[PDB]
């Protein structure tokens, strides 16, 4: 469920 | 518009505990990503870790992780950033970042715009302390073809920084104060000299104003001249 | 992780040339690069997103261009406030940053003033003795300092600093400590630093005795 933390963070 | 600004730098000790503060304003902080990224003496810039608008995802850097801890609180506009466990290779000046803010949405990862003042961390064993401040008097061998030299050496401070101004006449050729240097004691050092006129060797007075905000220090010292 | 690699690290230049900065990742990161500047004591600033699309605040004569793992950035005409660090950033995975590249200003040699100072009196009481060689106002930045205690080469006790470049003439200033015991200090006459830089006629010695 947690997004890659390249991807969209806002 | 976008602005950042950190707090909360200092010196620890190793192994001991800091937080850091970002204030934001100018933009709508909730709908914003948010990085702290580090720039170490010696290496380069190092990301340290990202948190998404709401909090909901964090991923750290794992020379980091399990020791750090990155938070936010969207009413009070303030990213913060826990530091625990440090070692003196955590030394350096920490950055808040936001995320890049793309109203269209384009495109498919996400790097940083927009980055803040930076608070320095300097983790170490040394002590706060004050610098000693002597004289580089101008004589004869501070001469160099129609220009004389003198300055102040500031010796064994700590941490940086420090700031050292004169009281230059009209003719001063130039101000020069050096990066510090750490010695092995693991304290700073650093040398401010002015270039003035042969002539005025003798003439005129020079005073260095020495201040170390850190060690709440102010020293004036007096540059007098040597016969030599 | 992704490793960046800036060429050249360093470059010279003068105000109105053309200057390209290539950056290399070691994977494919697509068009997922960015460009900053940066200037000493001054917070980092985003020139380039999406490896060739100017950020709005910045000038146009700041471009990017590349794609895949090659990346170049380019300052068709440098002004006065372009001479910084540059460092690119992939943001494909995780987010690294390449080692940076300084862009200094080229100009016609100049010769160094070369100084000495003998310690203080205050600082022998103290229990040292420091001397200081400077070298004040010289380009390019190549220089030589050696200390001469009684005419013997000294290594291993003096500590170099550099000056960043001057904004207005363009030149650097170094300076050279050797610090001693007082003990050490005062079992020795002859102090001299003697300096070779490719503006001065001859290499020149900065030298004093022990209590003159």
């Amino acid at each position: 469920g947690n997004p890659d933390p390249n991807a969209n963070p806002n | 518009q976008v602005q950042l600004v950190e707090s909360g730098g200092g010196v620890v000790q190793p192994g001991r505990s800091l937080r850091l503060s970002c204030a934001a304003s100018g933009f709508t902080f909730s709908n914003s990503g948010m990085h702290w990224v580090r720039q170490v003496p010696g290496k380069g810039l190092e990301w340290v870790a990202i948190i998404w608008y709401d909090g909901s995802n964090k991923y750290y850097a794992d020379s980091v992780k399990g020791r750090f801890s990155v938070s936010r609180d969207n009413s009070e506009n303030t990213l913060y950033l826990q530091m625990s466990n440090l070692r003196a290779e955590d030394t350096a000046v920490y950055y808040c970042v936001r995320a890049y803010f793309d109203s269209e949405n384009l495109y498919d990862y996400y790097g940083m715009d927009v980055w803040g003042q930076g608070t320095t961390v300097t983790v170490s064993s040394a002590s706060t302390k004050g610098p000693s401040v002597f004289p580089l008097a101008p004589s004869s061998k501070s001469t160099s073809g129609g220009t004389a030299a003198l300055g102040c050496l500031v010796k064994d401070y700590f941490p940086e920084p420090v700031t050292v101004s004169w009281n230059s006449g009209a003719l001063t050729s130039g101000v020069h104060t050096f990066p510090a240097v750490l010695q092995s004691s693991g304290l700073y050092s650093l040398s401010s000299v002015v270039t003035v006129p042969s002539s005025s060797l003798g003439t005129q007075t020079y005073i260095c104003n020495v201040n170390h905000k850190p060690s709440n220090t102010k020293v004036d010292k007096k540059v007098e001249p040597k016969s030599c | 992780d992704i490793q960046m690699t800036q060429s050249p690290s360093t470059l010279s230049a003068s105000v109105g040339d053309r200057v390209t900065i290539t950056c290399r990742a070691s994977q494919s990161i697509s068009r997922w690069l960015a460009w900053f500047q940066k200037k000493p004591g001054k917070a980092p600033k985003l020139l380039i997103y999406t490896a060739s699309n100017l950020e709005s605040g910045v000038p146009s004569r700041f471009s990017g261009s590349g794609s895949g793992t090659e990346f170049t950035l380019t300052i068709s005409s440098l002004q006065p406030d372009d001479f910084a660090t540059y460092y690119c950033q992939q943001y494909y995975n995780y987010w690294t940053f390449g080692q940076g590249t300084k862009v200094e200003v080229k100009r016609t040699v100049a010769a160094p003033s070369v100084f000495i100072f003998p310690p203080s009196d205050e600082q022998l009481k103290s229990g040292t003795a420091s001397v200081v060689c400077l070298l004040n106002n010289f380009y390019p930045r190549e220089a030589k300092v050696q200390w001469k205690v009684d005419n013997a080469l000294q290594s291993g006790n003096s500590q170099e600093s550099v000056t960043e470049q001057d904004s207005k003439d363009s030149t650097y200033s170094l300076s050279s400590t050797l610090t001693l015991s007082k003990a050490d200090y005062e079992k020795h006459k002859v102090y001299a630093c003697e300096v070779t830089h490719q503006g001065l006629s001859s290499p020149v010695t900065k030298s004093f005795n022990r209590g003159e």
